């Protein structure tokens, strides 16, 4: 399951940055 | 008024500049989990949360402090849903939409619990991780202070909220009907009536305050059962993090905050959508379609919020998405008038896209309501 949060971490801070 | 990345960066500073120095340190096993955490984090002090996480995974190596970090708030955001501690319930079925158990007083100590997850999830802003609890808008409203609406009972209570539907717009006069200010309420097999207005047990429900009893029915309806427990998330919440800290954001950019964003496949979004009295061919669609391809994905998963009420996607993707009648895919149809905006029903995952004029009238009206409607 790391992907599943992981996933999530990058795209958010993808989107700020 | 302004942008989540205003919001955001704005927010970031507070627990920046707000924050106690050297850090704390919290144990836990595979097994133990909940109830290490329970223990540790309730005995240590609000203002202590807010130093940094020095997680301890007990039988693991000890590495990238952060991914244990990252690890420790998402395993725990789905052990507080564990039935034995019957603090949570769900209005339907496959999980929909995840509300408070009104029978949470089984467990003794629950009111200590909610406290107990409200600093939970203040650990999360605070430190900018993410959960997947899967709180509802509504709740994040209440977080918020904004009052539920009418539109949030269709997301949690559709059958609740056709009933609502019926009285407002039915002469219940003609229809025979006698409906008084008073509630029932069945709690382990207590059966209490909560009375709507003073003295609303003896006066009947007529077309005169009928539009005053609609404020009232849909304001218990959020608040029946979970009183106290509400009351025990704020508080332990405040705590931590200050409630006032979120004032500028909105429900649907607190659930950003709290659960992080997806890159939405929309070859995948594409091929398990429906639709009402359209083709996958009506120029109406072919717009919408291309609109939502040059969306950053802030606002793709905006207007997944706005459909289908939250940003998280289920892991079998858009096939396997659910309704408040079980599985339910993406549907779209032809619903308003040529002057009108996108409505939306969560509970159907359907997006009431009027058939539009140009291209140019639908890139403009979609984004309005998807950023400033609900
Ligand atoms: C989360 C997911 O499914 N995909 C995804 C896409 C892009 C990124 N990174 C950036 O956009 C910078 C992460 C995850």
């Amino acid at each position: 399951d790391p992907a599943n949060w992981e996933c999530r971490y990058a795209a958010f801070n993808c989107f700020i940055q | 008024d302004r942008s989540f990345r205003w919001k955001y960066h704005q927010f970031r500073f507070l627990c920046h500049s707000n924050a106690l120095p050297s850090h704390v340190k919290i144990s836990v096993s595979r097994q133990t989990l909940f109830e290490d955490s329970f223990q540790q984090i309730m005995n240590m002090k609000p203002y202590d949360l807010r130093r940094r996480l020095y997680i301890i995974m007990r039988g693991e190596e000890g590495l990238d402090y952060g991914g244990i970090a990252r690890e420790w708030f998402f395993l725990l955001s789905h052990e507080v849903l564990n039935p034995m501690y019957c603090l949570f319930e769900y209005a339907g079925k496959n999980n929909y939409c995840l509300q408070i158990n009104p029978a949470s007083s089984i467990n003794p100590d629950h009111l200590t619990y909610f406290r107990f997850i409200g600093r939970f999830i203040a650990m999360a802003l605070y430190h900018g991780k993410f959960i997947d609890t899967g709180f509802t808008l509504p709740f994040y409203k209440r977080m918020l202070n904004k009052r539920p609406t009418l539109k949030d009972l269709e997301s949690i209570d559709p059958e609740f909220y056709n009933s609502i539907v019926w009285i407002k717009e039915n002469n219940l006069e003609e229809c025979g009907l006698e409906l008084y200010f008073i509630q029932d309420m069945e709690i382990l097999g207590k059966v209490t009536t909560h009375e709507l207005k003073e003295g609303g047990e003896s006066i009947r429900v007529t077309e005169e305050n009928k539009e005053e009893y609609i404020m009232l029915l849909t304001d218990w309806r959020f608040t029946r059962g979970v009183e106290e427990q509400t009351k025990a998330f704020l508080d332990g919440f405040n705590e931590v993090a200050p409630l006032e800290w979120l004032r500028y954001f909105d429900e649907k950019e607190l659930e950003l905050m709290l659960c992080g964003m997806q890159e939405i496949d929309m070859s995948d979004w594409q091929k398990s959508t429906i639709y009402r009295h359209y083709t996958k061919n009506s120029k109406q669609i072919q717009w919408f379609w291309q609109v939502v391809k040059e969306m950053d994905n802030e606002k793709r998963i905006r207007l997944l919020q706005f459909v289908t009420g939250t940003c998280r996607l289920p892991v079998g993707g858009f096939a396997e998405l659910i309704g408040s009648n079980g599985p339910q895919k993406f549907c779209i149809d032809k619903v308003g008038k040529e002057t009108w905006l996108p409505r939306s029903h969560t509970c159907f995952n359907r997006l009431d896209l009027p058939p539009y004029k140009s291209y140019e009238q639908l890139r403009e009206k979609l984004l309005y309501a998807i950023e400033e409607t609900e």
